[PDB]
C-alpha cells in the first residue's frame, strides 16, 4: 500500500 | 561575507519587498521553494522556519519530517519581472536536521562536505565556469509547449538568431539586472538551440547560479511566448543541449593545475586529477547523465562524448583541456547535461578528482587519431571504456564503486538509486509509439 | 508422405489453379514468397526455380546470393477466398545452396537439421501444440489500423453473435476448409484478445501451420474490417499475446516423458528434458522473445513468466506441465510469444532439451510456493534466475551459452545477432514521446 | 509484482 | 563518428 | 557505404 | 496499373532516400545451340569466351552508361549503397557489382550487367552491350581481378589503384565518356549517334539551367 | 531560327 501510495506518489511525478 | 543582516533588511524596506521565497534544491535537482511574507522575514533569518523535509527525496518521500531552513545571506536576490505590488525576493537555503546538525542528505550541503574534504587536502577553492545549452520552443494560443523551434539558426549565426536572440538578449540583459557576470552568449548547433556562458565561480556559489539560471531562462522565455527546455536531447537526430563543466583546483590562492616548464604546461597535480576523473567517468555518469533521455544524447555524432579519454584537440572527448592556461588552466568535463543536479554533479566530479590526487593515480595516453575507427573491441583495448548505454547500465556501475557511494553518502545514495530505478522501470515497462509502428504490421 | 507428383498436378487442373506462391520464412520471422504462374509449376516441382536467397538474411542481406527452391509437396494448399478468375495455391520450401546441399542458414531447414540430431539420440517424433494469441483492432474509412479494439470481452466470454466472435469463427471455419485441425477457440483475458488452438504435429509440420496461421488470420480480418496483430504487448497496461509451446519427446510411437509408476508419472527423461530447458532459459530468450516489445510483456502481473522455474499449478512459471498424462504428457514453455520465428524456437527449445537428457542434467524443486512474494535477491537464494529485461540483456546471454550458438549455426547465428543489435541499436538512439513529456517541464 | 498486472488484469475486467 | 556529428551538423546546414 | 547499402536496406525493414 | 487506379513508372530513382528501379540484364552467348560462356574444365566453370567478353564490358562499362542509363534521373539511382553498382568491377559476389555471374551453369552460364535501367532504350542499350561484349571476344581481351574483399570501404583513390574507376556521375559526365569511345560510336550508327549525343545534351542543358526549389530552401534565405 | 522551332519542339518534349 505505501506501494499504492508510492504507486500514487509515482503517478504525479512521472507525468 | 557579502550581505549583512542590517544590510538585507535595508534593501527590503527601501526596495519594498512584500514576499520572500526560501529556495533549496531537491535531489533530482528541481529547485523548489517555500514561500513566506516579508512579515515573517525575521523568523526566516533566525533560521527557525520548519518544513516537511522529505520534499527532497522527490517522488520517493516516505515520511514527513520536520527540517529547518538556514538561509545564506549572500544567495540573496530580488526579482524584476515581479516588480509591481511589492517586488518578490528569494534566498537559497542550508537545510538542517531538526536538532541543529546539517541535513546529511541536502544535495547542496553535500557539496560543501565534499568541499571540506578539499581543504583537509590543502586546496583553497575549486572553480566551475559552465556552458549550459537550451532549446526555445514556441507555445500556442492555449499556452502549451509545441515542437516548433523558435528559430532556424546554426553555429554562431546572426540574422536568424533574432527570433531567439530577441530572447537571448532579453535573457542576457536581465541577468545583468540580477547581479550576474555573464561571460557571453552565442547560438548553438541545431535550430532553436542557444547557449549563454557565465563567469566561473566557487563550486557552491556557481551551482547556486546554475539553478537560478535554469529558472530565469524559463521565466523570461515564457514571457515571450516560447518554452525554454533543457532536455538533454529533445528532438531526434537533432543535436542535444549539454552543459560542460570547466573545472580547476586552487591551493593557497593559486591555480594548482598550472605548471610552465611542464609537459603541456600541466602540473603533476592536474595529472592525477585527470587520472581520477578518468577513473569513475563510467561510475558517476548515473549522476552526471541522470535521466533516461540523457542517453539519447550520448549517441556518437552530435558532438556528444561516447568514449572515455582526454586531449586538447578531439572530436568528442570525455575530458578536454582548454588551451588557455595560467589562472585559466582547466579541465572541461563535457558529458554533464543540464538535466543533472548541479550540486550532486560537482560532488562526484570533485570526488573522482580528489581520489586521484591523493592515491596519486597516473593519467593515460591523451588521444588524437580516432576512437571512432576501432569498434567496441579495438577501443576496450586501451583504457577507452564507453560511457554507459542507458540510465540503467549507468546505475549498474554507479553502485559498483565505493569511492562514489561515499561521495553522496548513504542517505543520498540510497534514495537516488531508489528514485532512479523507478524512473527506469516505468520507461522499461512502457510501450511506446515506435515499438508499435514497427511490429503491428510486421507481426 | 501425403501427396504425389500426379496428385498435385491433377488437383490443380481439376480445381482450376491459375497462380502459385512458393513460400518460405525469413529469419526475422516474416513469411515470404516468390510468385509463379501455373504454367511454371513443373520447373518448380523439378526443384529448379531459383532466387536471391539473401532475402532470408532479412534486412542484413548484403549480397544477392542465388538459391534454389525445393517445395515440399505435403505443404500444399489452395486458397479459397480467391477463385476470382484463378484460385491461387501455395507451397512451403526447403532452400538449397547452389549445389543440391540444403542452405545451412534457412530457418526451416535448421529445424530439420536439429531434428536429425534427435533421431541419432533416438526420439521418433517431436511434437508441438500451439496456443497463439491475438488482437483484432478496428480499421478506418482510409483502411488504417487504429487503436480501437474489436470487443469488450475477457476470459472465455460468449461474445454475442455478431461482432466479437463473428470474426473468431470466420477464421476457425475457414482453416478447416484448408485442412487444419483446430482443437478449439475462445476469447482471452483482454478486450480484443483472441486465441484458437490447433492439434499437435511434428515440429516442422507445426511451424508450417504457425506460419500459415498468422497469414490467414490476417487475411480474414481485413475481410471483416479489422487489423489482426500478433505483436507481443501492443497495448500498455493490458495483457499480452503469448504463444505457449507444448512439447513431447517420443520413442518409437510412444510418449517419452510418461512414466505411470513415477514421480508425477514423470519419466527420468522429462525430468532431464525439463532440466535442459530450465538451464538455457535465459540464453534462449532472445530467440523466443526476439523483438524490442516482447519484453514489455515479460513484466509481472499479466500471467506472463518472468522467472526461471517449473511447476504444474502456479502463478506465472517459465515452464508448465499440463496435468493430463499418457500420450498427452507434455511440457509447456510459456515465455514464447507469437512474434518469434516459430522455426528457430522449436530449434533452440528442442536443443536445450537435448543438452539435458544427454549430460543427464538434474531437475530442480518444482515451484509451487510463493515465487512472486520474494525479491531477486531472496530468490537469488535459490535456482530462480530472472528472465532478461530488454532485448539487449537477452542478446548478451545468447552469445555466451555455447550450446545455443550451435543450435542456429555459425550463419543463422551471425546475421541474427546482427539484425538484432541494430533493432536495439535504433530503439535506444530514438527519442520517444514518453521521454519528452517527463523531461520537458521538469528538466 | 503480480499486484500491478493483476491490478490491471482487474481494471479492464471491471470496466 | 564525427561523421554523425558532421552527419548531425550537415543534415541541418543543408535542410 | 555497404553501411549506406545496409543503411538504404535498414530504412525499409525498420519503418 | 491504371485499370487498378494506380500509376506505374519505370523511372530509375523516382523517390530519393528510396531504392531505384534496376532493370538487370542477364547475358549469354551461344554458337550453335551450345552456351559459349560455359566450360566444364575451368575456374568458375567459365570458358575463355567469357573472361574475354567480361573484360569487354569492364572496359567500355564507363562509356555506354550514357546509353544504358540515359536519363538525368538515372544518376541519382546509382548513388552509393542501394545496391546500385557504382564501380567498374566484376564478381560472383559483393555489395553491388556492375557484373554478377550467377551460379547456374550448364546452359544458363551467363553474365548479368546490372548497370542498365528500365528507362533505357531496350534495343540501343542492347546493341552497345553485345558491342563491348564482342570487342572483347575479337581482340582477345584480358579479364581483370574479380571482386574479393570489397571496394566500397575504400577511397576513390585506393580503388583507382586497381582497374577500378567509378561510373559516370551525371548524364553529362557520361555523354562525353561516350563520344570519346570509338566503339560505341561506330557501334550505334553514325546517325543514331549524332541524334543521341545531341538529344541528351539538350536534355542536360535543360536540367542544368532550371532553378530547382532545392536551391531555394538553401539560398533564398541564408544568403 | 530552327532554334525557335527546335525551341518550340523542345518545350513540348521537355514539358
Ligand atoms: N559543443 C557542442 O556544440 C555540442 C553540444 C552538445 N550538447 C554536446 O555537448
Ligand atoms: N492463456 C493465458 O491467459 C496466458 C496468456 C498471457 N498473455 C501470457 O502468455
Ligand atoms: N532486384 C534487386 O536486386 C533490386 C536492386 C535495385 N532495385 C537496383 O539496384
Ligand atoms: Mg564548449
Ligand atoms: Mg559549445
Ligand atoms: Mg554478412
Ligand atoms: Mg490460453
Ligand atoms: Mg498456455
Ligand atoms: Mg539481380
Ligand atoms: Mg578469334
Ligand atoms: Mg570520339
Amino acid at each position: 500500500k505505501m506501494l499504492e501510495g508510492q504507486n500514487a506518489h509515482f503517478r504525479y511525478k512521472n507525468r | 561575507a557579502k550581505y549583512t543582516r542590517e544590510d538585507i533588511e535595508k534593501l527590503v524596506k527601501e526596495e519594498n519587498v512584500k514576499y520572500i521565497r526560501l529556495q533549496f534544491t531537491d535531489i533530482l535537482g528541481t529547485i523548489k521553494n517555500v514561500e513566506i511574507p516579508v512579515s515573517q522575514l525575521g523568523k526566516a533569518l533566525d533560521n527557525k522556519v520548519m518544513f516537511d523535509g522529505s520534499s527532497i527525496e522527490g517522488f520517493v518521500r516516505i515520511e514527513e519530517s520536520d527540517m529547518y531552513l538556514y538561509p545564506d545571506l549572500n544567495t540573496f536576490v530580488i526579482f524584476p519581472w515581479t516588480a509591481e505590488k511589492g517586488k518578490v525576493a528569494r534566498f537559497i537555503c542550508d537545510i538542517y536536521n531538526p536538532d541543529g546538525t546539517p541535513f546529511e542528505g541536502d544535495p547542496r550541503n553535500n557539496l560543501k562536505r565534499i568541499l571540506k574534504e578539499m581543504e583537509d587536502l590543502g586546496f583553497s577553492d575549486f572553480n566551475l565556469g559552465p556552458e549550459p545549452e537550451f532549446f526555445l520552443f514556441k507555445l500556442d494560443e492555449k499556452g502549451e509547449p509545441t515542437l516548433e523551434l523558435n528559430d532556424k539558426g546554426g553555429y554562431f549565426d546572426l540574422a536568424p538568431t533574432d527570433l531567439g536572440e530577441n530572447c537571448r538578449r532579453d535573457i542576457v540583459l536581465e541577468l545583468e539586472e540580477m547581479g550576474f557576470e555573464i561571460e557571453a552568449s552565442h547560438h548553438e548547433v541545431a535550430p532553436g538551440q542557444h547557449e549563454i556562458d557565465f563567469k566561473y565561480a566557487g563550486a557552491v556559489r556557481s551551482c547556486d547560479d546554475i539553478q537560478t539560471f535554469k529558472l530565469v531562462v524559463k521565466t523570461i522565455a515564457r514571457k515571450h511566448g516560447l518554452h525554454a527546455t533543457f532536455m538533454p536531447k529533445p528532438l531526434f537526430g537533432v543535436n542535444g543541449s549539454g552543459m560542460h563543466c570547466n573545472l580547476s583546483l586552487f591551493k593557497n590562492g593559486v591555480n594548482a593545475f598550472f605548471d610552465e616548464n611542464a609537459d603541456l604546461q600541466l602540473s603533476e597535480t592536474a595529472k592525477h586529477f585527470i587520472a581520477g576523473i578518468v577513473k569513475h567517468a563510467t561510475s558517476f555518469t548515473a549522476v552526471t547523465n541522470p535521466t533516461v533521455n540523457s542517453y539519447k544524447r550520448l549517441v556518437p555524432g552530435y558532438e556528444a562524448p561516447c568514449y572515455v579519454a582526454w586531449s586538447a584537440q578531439n572530436r568528442s572527448p570525455l575530458i578536454r583541456i582548454p588551451a588557455s592556461r595560467g589562472i585559466s588552466t582547466r579541465v572541461e568535463v563535457r558529458s554533464v547535461d543540464p538535466a543533472a543536479n548541479p550540486y550532486l554533479a560537482l560532488s562526484v566530479l570533485l570526488a573522482a578528482g580528489l581520489d586521484g590526487i591523493k592515491n596519486k593515480l597516473e593519467a593515460p595516453a591523451p588521444i588524437d587519431r580516432n576512437i571512432y575507427v576501432m569498434s567496441k573491441e579495438e577501443r576496450m583495448e586501451n583504457g577507452i571504456v564507453d560511457l554507459p548505454a542507458t540510465l540503467a547500465e549507468a546505475l549498474e556501475e554507479f553502485k559498483s564503486n565505493e569511492v562514489m557511494v561515499k561521495a553522496l553518502g548513504e542517505h543520498l545514495f540510497e534514495h537516488f538509486i531508489e528514485a532512479k530505478e523507478i524512473e527506469w522501470d516505468m520507461f522499461r515497462t512502457q510501450v511506446h509509439p515506435w515499438e508499435r509502428e514497427q511490429y503491428m504490421s510486421q507481426y
